[PDB]
């Protein structure tokens, strides 16, 4: 996922 | 007529653009069409994945959490969703002060 925290 | 999949493609591109406002709008529309019984190659869980994080990115943690719980009702084993649940909860707890 693009802008994920991970 | 834009299909659930059409809405999803639009939302996905908004997402990458980080346009979270339009991600939420398109993903929401996708979901409603799905909820009403549209026959589509795209699934609810996938819409929810984007929708929940888009809502979070805009600062509505409460709503992000609900959508997350909703995804997990559908896919209890969902890895990202399970992570997101704990993360959202953590931030909310640390928020309450």
């Amino acid at each position: 996922h693009h802008h994920h925290h991970h | 007529f834009l299909t659930a999949e059409d809405c999803f493609e639009l939302g996905k591109v908004a997402y990458t653009e980080a346009d979270y406002y339009h991600t939420e709008l398109w993903m929401e529309q996708a979901l409603r069409q799905l909820d009403e019984g549209e026959i589509s190659t795209i699934d609810k869980v996938s819409v929810l994945d984007y929708l929940s994080y888009a809502v979070y990115q805009q600062g509505d943690l409460d709503k992000a959490l609900l959508l997350t719980k909703k995804l997990l009702e559908l896919d209890p084993e969902h890895q990202r969703a399970n992570g997101n649940l704990k993360y959202f909860e953590y931030i909310m707890a640390k928020e309450k002060d």
